[PDB]
Formats: structure tokens, C-alpha cells, sequence
């Protein structure tokens, strides 16, 4: 489970130098339920 | 005995009924004298029944308006066995108006039951009776709302043994001229004026020591003396006397021309036990093939509020109705319930628990196999639980095998019942997924069970403190674990009960993507033993405790609400700022 | 204004922030987020001093190297708060190296609160007084920062005010402090010499007593600020002319735009319809309430969730009031979702700690119930600790077509008000209501205990009230009197009193320990075994324990048992 | 509602007539309402 | 104690009196 | 207070003790 400050760290590890994306969320998909690297790379910039 | 044997009688309004006791020595029943309103002490000055030695079930006096002292009515009534009680009581005296002296100075033992002398307006001389030398458990007796509530009498104390039952030495007396015979422990057999103990097969009082024939009371009774076991040609009867000559035949023929009678195990009993039948000739039970369990309920229900309600089901195996266990008062009735209603295996109806304050376990149903739902509770329930403060266990579910054929269960306001025990039955009882049940907030809210195990890891004790350290525990959400709390009790004796017991809090450790969250506990006296364990505090939409480990030296719930707010904004912020492609 | 008008923006790379260079006002919101590669040498020489005004809110989160905002925002003066971020207009969250805030020129935030939490170097926090910035301070939450187990000293460079009776100096940075202007201009803005500019101005200004020399103002047309825009210019969120609203409408034809009440608003209000000739909205005889909900669901956890239903009249879905934190959100909830007469779905109230009433549904006629909660409930309640009253049933009419009510744990909600629902709503019987968790800590005993005698002395008082007896007099365990030296008619001292003995021995108590010539507020309330009555609070001037309940129940049981046995019918 | 009060009521009714001897008298008078018609029946014939 | 008897004057008033401290227990001493 | 470092004395002991509300973690990271 990636919750709270852990989720930011995990998305930073996954994003690298790509950066995040902009323009019922990330908490439910990764805090309440198990999440993997296969569905956390889709929050990064294309 | 200076007289014959009496049936139990209820003495009603007029005093002409009480004269039947004149030629009486044994009442193998109960004695009730009741509701004689138009009487004065001039009607009781010269009315005495001195030849009463034996009462077997219970004595109750209620609303006597003339009696002020029992020293004349029953001067040497020596024992009340307690075969049949009166709502867990063998001696009840209630609302006696002009009664002030209890009398009954010669009463020796009550083998089974308690005593309730309550709401007697003029009564005193009560604090001078040591009931430990009369009955077994004083903690079950209830004397309350007597004259001692407001004004204390001046006890004569005529000058008699004194023992520390209260906080200090106090003399124990009955009347203005009598007191309690506290026989030394060398003799239940009792001792006479010179101190010589009585025969082993007798209790209370004896004329000449070491003689079965010289006894008035005795723990069975042969025709002439009292013996440990009735002789071969005499069978037991009414748990008190040995009669064989023509008794069981005469009662059996009298009943036909009520309770029938039979002979079994050298003991005359009203009905053959389970699995036994009547050969109609010898009056002996014989083992009979074909399952023949014992009990019809005329009302269709039975509220087990006391022992006398449970005793009606003694030897019962099948109930043709519903049981409503409705015990009140907090008295430890667990021992007596199993003896009476423990052989019950099959119930034809629902089983209900309400306001059972005392009950801590329902295991007294030692052989409860099947709860048939025929004639079910209105509401479609076949097992119930409501307002049971001290219920923390239903069954030892590693061994018991229960079956239910009908509707679901209800559970409300069981503050000390862990939900693990409740949910465990649904898998084992056999009612999975067949509903047409449970209140989470009111089950175990006072004695919350911690499901997980928090094993210790390190122990470092010293001359004035101790060092503890346990393995980390983190829920699925690390934010859920609010913190820790540590308990000690410094109990000298091992095997201390679960949750002195001082509470003190500890903050969680940082995760560091672990550090042992133990505590540098201080303030221990240089030698004494200590008993400690740690337990987690968490928020819920889980929870662990350490076993009680033993070692010797060498309105405030808004914080939970505040924590939920802290999670809500951080959750809200993450949901908005992170968007998938 | 030294720049143009900007929309809101979210800024990974720091170089994206360059768009603020030619900016003066952002009518949206400013979010700067998630620069995980920057370091303080990328913030030494980046300044945007021409940013005048932020309308909605400013949020900075996970920025590495932004130790101070002095360079970035030295002239940001007002963050009005048209659109909030979970009840907050200023949020700074998990800034790693931020230690000094730096925006000394910020003066007012018209609507909102401030959230600064989990910032691991910020320490210049106890030296900013928010009463001069916000209308309320009990709603703000600054909780976890550097100064939770440490103190940097707060080296002031300045006016001082009281925290709890002790004066402390208020400062922003090492070289600046807060401008606590005198009350002569409450919000217009005192200058260096103490003079105040025109009333139609907020915070800061150049030449006193002039509408034109201001920079921030409470509307604004052209180089001056006025109370109401001139007739040729309609209002905006700004004072815009006919060009702006038509330009936006043609650009979208994405929000349409309509001229209404001299105010260019996006969509026509309830009961008003648009004709393509002109953007003025005219009243329509045909009824036409407004709110489509995706997935038929909307959880009102904050003002922002409530604000999306502003002017809403019919909800095409379900509402889940889930307010958390204990903040008084009643007024904003009414102002946002108080016009929704009809709700097409189910209404639910879970874990609303602060909610004392649901009266903010001031116009709520018809809960339809096409879609229902599990167990088929159309009105639900759980863990509402401070909920003590639903709609004022004396004058409020509610209709529920289908579904049943539910009430699990409302410790301050009386069962009488719960039962009063079934009569008015129309659901005479459909049930779900837990009788021992509603009003368990409430004093809503319906019966009345009228006082009868009052006798006051120099140090004592004498009270006597009309006798009360339940249908079974043995249920009256006793009495409980409460007094407290109340300062005005607008905790109590609990005592125990034995019940009177029947015969009437007019029950009462003799007051003791009172100080002379001071007023007291009192009432006596019964305790019973399960009714209940209380005395209406009167004012007069001085001219583990639950075992006892079990003992009383046991005493009734045996006396009841004895009568059942010894009294037999013919 | 007669719930000690029941004893006084029954004595005021029966008096010297006396009581009778061989759900009950509580649920019939303590809970519900009772009259002289259903209370005199407890007096002895 | 003497502090209770003189205090009882404010309870009986001019009617007089003679020989948990509840009022009902204090009404026992009164004019009769 | 003061030398009553005794908790630090026991926790550190031979490991090392120097000075470069209470909780073991604060004392554990307090002090080679």
C-alpha cells in the first residue's frame, strides 16, 4: 500500500525526469487497494 | 424425632390454620405464613411450636402484623436444607411490619441457598448474625432496607463469641438472652455445651456425642438414626430420609387413585430418568432401547430468572418451547444453571438472552446440540442478545457443535463481547448465507479485543527502570495507527487478568521507508515484580496487543475526529493534483 | 496596474513559471506544484513584483528550494477567495525547504481560511496575526511545521498584540513585519503617515482619499474602484462592458454567458430563459429549475463541493453530507445548497461531526428516491456526534415518495424529533432506529417539572416542585439538582437526591454554599429506569456506576416475583 | 396503577374476608389498570 | 453541630422549631 | 531532571554518552 507521503515518493521514483501530468482518484487506487508500477507510470507526463 | 412428618403448608389469613403444626416435627416441604392483617402480639404471646426440628426446602414469612419475635414460634428449628428454593433463597422474610427480633437462635445450617430479609420496618439485631457459619456464600445473600438504614438498635449482646467478618471484632447474638454457637473447626458436626464434637453423620446439634441415635439434624436419615448411606433394604427419598417398607408402592397407588413414583439406583424418584422406562411391576427403571428424552412447556416459554425456574428443568433433555434466560442482579449463577439445565441438548424453539447482567458465558448448555426454530421468535430470530453487560463468551467453539434450522441472530449492547467470537459462530453453527443481525458499535465497545499479536523483542531490566522494545506494527494505512499505550499493574501473583493498570501514551515511530517502538519505562521499585503489555490505538472505517508479560527487576474523543480531518485533506489534495493520462 | 489579466494556471519544470512575468491579476487560482529537481540557486533571481491580485486561491505543494516567497510575490496584496480549496484560500503543504513565508504585502482574504501544514522548515508562523487578514481564525489549521518540537527564535526586524493577554511582536520576515493599520480605516488601508485612502479600497494605496490611486479594492472599472459599476458597465466576477460578455459567449459558441441584474453571469438563473437576440435573460412562465450529477453522486465534504451546487434547485442525483473536522459550516452550506427544493435520489448524513442541524436545506420539499442506499434508505444517519435537530418541524413540510429512514448513532438527537418525522414526511410506517443510541447523552426529557415555591436567603435558597411519579412509582430512582453561578440569563453542579415517600411531601432541596447577592441559574431533573422530566431553567439572585441501576432492577424483580406467586385468582 | 400499594388495595378490598390460595397479579394491575371487579376475585370466597 | 441548628432557623422561619442533610430530614424539626 | 541522564546512562552505557516531555526515541537518537 502506498499512502500519504509514501505515494509521492513512489510517483517520484516512477516519474524520474519525465514529470507529472495535468489537464475516484489516486488515493483509492493505491492507498485502499494494491497498486503496481504498471498503473503508476500513467500519472507521469507523456 | 418427637413427632411425625408434615407436608409443606401455606398458613393463610386466620390463625386457626397454624394449629396443624402442633403435632409436627418434620415439614418435608416449605413453610409459608402469610397475610394475617388483623393480628396483634396478644395473639402471639402464648403460641409456640417447639417440636419443629426439620424443614427441607424454605421458610417464608410475609406481612405478619402481630409477630415481633420468632423465639417462641420456632425455638429450635435446626436446619433448612434448601431442596427447593424461593428465587435463589432458602430464608425469605419480607415486609414484616412489627417484627424487630429475628429469633431463630438455634438455626444451624442451610445446605443450599441464600437468605433475603428485606424491607422489614422494625427489624434489628441483623448485624449480629455470622452467615458464614450458617450458609456457604454470604456474597449471594441480600439484606437491605431494614430499620438499620436509618436508626441503629441497641443490641443486648447477652456476654458470646466474636469474629472479624466486618472490619473489626464484633460479638454475634440473636436475642436478649441467646447468641450464636460458633463451634470450633475441629468439629459442620457441631459441639455441645462442654465442647465435645458430634458424630460425623450429624450436623448442628446432638444430645450425646459419638452416637448416630442422639442427633436432631444430620447430613441421609435411617429410621432411628442418621447414616452416611441408607442401608441395603432402605432406599433414599426426598434427599433426606431412608424409607422402603411400603412408601414407593403406597405413593404410586395413592397417585393413581400428582407425581408418580419409581425406584432407581437405591433412591426413590418421581420419574424415571432419560432413556429409562417402567416395567409396571417392580417399580424399577430399566435401560430401554429407543431414544426417550425427558419436558412440555404449558406456556410455551420459560423465563429462567432464578434457580427455581431452572430447577423445573432438572434432568430435562428436550424442551418443547422457548427459553428466555433473563437473569438479573449480578450474582454468580453460572454453577447452578449447568447442573439444572445443562443436560438439555435439543430445544424445540428459540433461545433468548436479555438483560443478563451476571452472565459471562453461555457454556452451561453443556450438551446443546440442536436449536430447532419451530415456534420461532416474532421477528425471525432463533438466538438473541440484548443488554448483556458482562457477556464475553458464547461457547468454547473448539469443541461444541451447534445446529440451527431457522432464522438469524440479533446482537445488541454487549459491551464486553468480542466480535471475533460472534462472527466465529456463523461459520461453525451453519447459518451461512441464509438470511431473510449484528450491531458493530455496541459489541465489545468497553473491552475491545485486539485481534493481532504484538510480540515483544527485547527486555533490558535494571535497578530502577526497564527497557522494552517490540516489533513494528503498521496497518494498511500507516496513518491509521494513532499511537501506542503501555500498562503495568505490579501484581505480585502470576496469571493476572486482562485489562491500577495505569494508562500512558506513546507516539508512533517514523517509517524510514524499522525502529523498534519500545519505551524507556521508569519508576520501578528496586525488587518487586511487574506485569506489562502494550496495545495499539487505531482509527477504523486492526488493533494488536502484547500478551501479559511478566518480569521482575534485577469527550476526549475529538482527537480521533481531528485525525480523520488530517487524513481527509491529504487524501483530497492527492485526488485533485494527480491525474492519469 | 503594471500588467494584463491572467487566468489561473498550474506550473514539473520551474521554467514554466515565466508566464507570470507580464502578469498583474490572475482571476483564477495559482498552483505551483511538484518541482522535484529545483534547488535554491534557481530561486535567487526569479521575481514577479507586478502580480497585483489573486481571486480564488494560492496553493504551493512539493517545491524544492523555495525557501522564501519574497522574490516571487512581494506585491500580492489580496486573495479574495471566490473559489476555495477545501474551505481554504491559502494552502502551503509539504514545502521542504520553505522557512520564511515572505509575502509581507498581503493584506486581506475576503472569504476563506488558511492551511499551512507538514512544512518541515517554516518557522516564521507565530508572528503573523490573521485577524488583520481574515474574518475568522478558529477555522484555520496550522498544525505540523518546524515549530512543533523546536523554535527558531522568530527574529523580528513593529506592532505587537495579545495572544492570550500577553503582547507579542508581529513580523513577517527578518526585515519586514505586519502592517496593523488603525481602526480609523477598518479595511481601506493606512499609509506610512497613517492617512487612509478612499473607502472603495482594500489594504494598500498611494494617495489618500482618492478612488484612483488604489491597487486592491473591495468593484473596479478602469484605474479606479467604485462601490457599484457605472450603468454602461455590467458587473463581473471586474466591471466589464458589453464587449466582454459577448466576446466570451461567441468564443464558447466552455461556458455560455448572460447579462443579468447588471452582472454578466455564466448561465441563466432558475426560471429565466435565453433568447438568441440579446444576452439579457427574461423571466419565463414555463417552470425550469436547474443539476446533473455524473454517476448520480456528490459528497459534500467542503465548501468547494457545496459551491458546485450554487443556485441549484433540483438535484438530478444523490447527496452525501460528509462534513468532517468540527468547523461550523452551516452558513456557507445554506448559502450554497439551500435553494434545492427537489432532490432526485437519496440523502445521506455520515460522520458529520460539526452538524448541529440540517436546517440549511431551507427549501427542501420533495426527496424522490428513484435511487436508494443499500437496504433501501432515502434518509440516513451515522456517527453524527453533535446532531441534535433536523428541519424545524413546526413549519417545514417534506415529502418522501419511497424508502425508509435510518438513525444509528446520533448521541444528541432526541427520539421525539426522530418520531416527529414520520408524521410530517408522510411515511406513517415503513421501517432501523436504534433506541439506545439516539439522544443517549441528550437531556430532551419531554415531561415538564413546574416549580412551585421559591425562598431565597442571604446564603441559601429553598426550592419545592410539583411531585412526579411514573406509571410505576418504583421507577423513580431519585432526583438531580444543578446550579451554576451564571453571569447572564443568556459547568453545572450535579447532586443526588432521594425520592420522596408517598402518602404529598412536596419534594425539594435546601441550597447551601451560595455567595451573597449574586444570581444563580438552576434546574432539577429526574433519573428513571427504562419517561423523564426536567424543570425549565429558572434564574434567581441570592437576595462503572451502572451497577446501581442493576441493583434497583433486581429489587423490583423479587418483589414482582413474590406477588405473582402468593396472590392467586379464584 | 397499583404496584406495596397493591397490598394496601387488596386489604382495603378483602379486609377480614381474607385472601385465596390453591402472568399474575403484577402484570394485571402494576402494568395495566385494574378495578374493583378484577381485584376482589383474589379475596377468599 | 451548632452551625446546622441556627441555619435551620431560615428553614422554619418564624414558625419555630425544637429538638445527607436533606430538606426532608430537616423538616422533621419544625413548629410541632 | 539534571543527572536524573540516568536513563541515557542505562540506554547507552558502554556504547557511549556525550552531549554533542520524554521518550526513548529522543534519548535513543540523543547519543558514539
Amino acid at each position: 500500500t502506498l499512502c500519504g507521503a509514501e505515494l509521492v515518493d513512489a510517483l517520484q521514483f516512477v516519474c524520474g525526469d519525465r514529470g507529472f501530468y495535468f489537464n475516484t482518484g489516486i488515493v483509492d487506487e493505491c492507498c485502499f487497494r494494491s497498486c503496481d508500477l504498471r498503473r503508476l507510470e500513467m500519472y507521469c507526463a507523456p | 424425632y418427637p413427632g411425625e412428618v408434615c407436608p409443606g403448608m401455606d398458613i393463610r389469613n386466620n390463625l386457626t390454620r397454624l394449629h396443624e403444626l402442633e403435632n409436627c416435627s418434620v415439614i418435608e416441604g416449605h413453610l409459608q405464613i402469610l397475610l394475617m392483617f388483623k393480628t396483634r402480639p396478644e395473639d402471639f404471646r402464648d403460641l409456640s411450636f417447639p417440636k419443629l426440628i426439620m424443614i427441607t426446602d424454605y421458610l417464608l414469612l410475609f406481612r405478619v402484623y402481630g409477630l415481633e419475635s420468632l423465639k417462641d414460634l420456632f425455638p429450635n428449628l435446626t436446619v433448612i436444607r434448601g431442596s427447593r428454593l424461593f428465587f435463589n433463597y432458602a430464608l425469605v422474610i419480607f415486609e414484616m411490619v412489627h417484627l424487630k427480633e429475628l429469633g431463630l437462635y438455634n438455626l444451624m445450617n442451610i445446605t443450599r441457598g441464600s437468605v433475603r430479609i428485606e424491607k422489614n420496618n422494625e427489624l434489628c439485631y441483623l448485624a449480629t448474625i455470622d452467615w458464614s457459619r450458617i450458609l456457604d456464600s454470604v456474597e449471594d445473600n441480600y439484606i437491605v432496607l431494614n430499620k438499620d438504614d436509618n436508626e441503629e438498635c441497641g443490641d443486648i449482646c447477652p456476654t458470646c463469641p466474636a469474629t472479624v467478618i466486618n472490619g473489626q471484632f464484633v460479638e454475634r447474638c440473636w436475642t436478649h438472652s441467646h447468641c450464636q454457637k460458633v463451634c470450633p473447626t475441629i468439629c459442620s458436626h457441631g459441639c455441645t455445651a462442654e465442647g465435645l464434637c458430634c458424630h460425623s453423620e450429624c450436623l448442628g446439634n446432638c444430645s450425646q456425642p459419638d452416637d448416630p441415635t442422639k442427633c436432631v439434624a444430620c447430613r441421609f436419615y435411617l429410621d432411628g438414626r442418621c447414616v452416611e448411606t441408607c442401608p441395603p433394604p432402605y432406599y433414599h427419598f426426598q434427599d433426606w430420609r431412608c424409607v422402603n417398607f411400603s412408601f414407593c408402592q403406597d405413593l404410586h397407588h395413592k397417585c393413581k387413585n400428582c407425581h408418580q413414583y419409581v425406584i432407581h439406583n437405591n433412591k426413590c424418584i418421581p420419574e424415571c430418568p432419560s432413556g429409562y422406562t417402567m416395567n409396571s411391576s417392580n417399580l424399577l427403571c430399566t435401560p430401554c432401547l429407543g431414544p426417550c428424552p425427558k419436558c412440555h412447556l404449558l406456556e410455551g416459554e420459560k423465563t429462567i430468572d432464578s434457580v427455581t425456574s431452572a430447577q423445573e428443568l432438572r434432568g430435562c433433555t428436550v424442551i418443547n418451547g422457548s427459553l428466555i434466560i433473563n437473569i438479573r442482579g449480578g450474582n454468580n449463577l453460572a454453577a447452578e444453571l449447568e447442573a439444572n439445565l445443562g443436560l438439555i441438548e435439543e430445544i424445540s424453539g428459540y433461545l433468548k438472552i436479555r438483560r443478563s447482567y451476571a452472565l459471562v458465558s453461555l457454556s452451561f448448555f453443556r450438551k446443546l446440540r440442536l436449536i430447532r426454530g419451530e415456534t420461532l421468535e416474532i421477528g425471525n430470530y432463533s438466538f438473541y442478545a440484548l443488554d448483556n453487560q458482562n457477556l464475553r463468551q458464547l461457547w468454547d467453539w473448539s469443541k461444541h457443535n451447534l445446529t440451527i434450522t431457522q432464522g438469524k441472530l440479533f446482537f445488541h449492547y454487549n459491551p464486553k463481547l468480542c466480535l471475533s467470537e460472534i462472527h466465529k459462530m456463523e461459520e461453525v453453527s451453519g447459518t451461512k448465507g441464509r438470511q431473510e443481525d449484528i450491531a458493530l458499535k455496541t459489541n465489545g465497545d468497553q473491552a475491545s479485543c485486539e485481534n493481532e499479536l504484538l510480540k515483544f523483542s527485547y527486555i533490558r531490566t535494571s535497578f530502577d527502570k526497564i527497557l522494552l522494545r517490540w516489533e513494528p506494527y503498521w496497518p494498511p494505512d500507516f496513518r491509521d495507527l494513532l499511537g501506542f499505550m503501555l500498562f503495568y499493574k505490579e501484581a505480585p501473583y502470576q496469571n493476572v487478568t486482562e485489562f491500577s493498570w495505569t494508562v500512558v501514551d506513546i507516539d508512533p515511530p517514523l517509517r524510514s521507508n524499522q525502529n523498534h517502538p519500545g519505551w524507556l519505562m521508569r519508576g520501578l521499585k528496586p525488587w518487586t515484580q511487574y506485569a506489562i503489555f502494550v496495545k495499539t490505538l487505531v482509527t477504523f472505517s486492526y488493533g494488536a496487543k502484547s500478551d501479559i508479560i511478566y518480569v521482575q527487576t534485577d469527550q476526549i474523543l475529538k482527537e480521533l475526529e481531528e485525525s480523520s480531518f488530517r487524513k481527509t485533506f491529504e487524501d483530497y489534495l492527492h485526488n485533485v493534483v494527480f491525474v492519469p493520462r
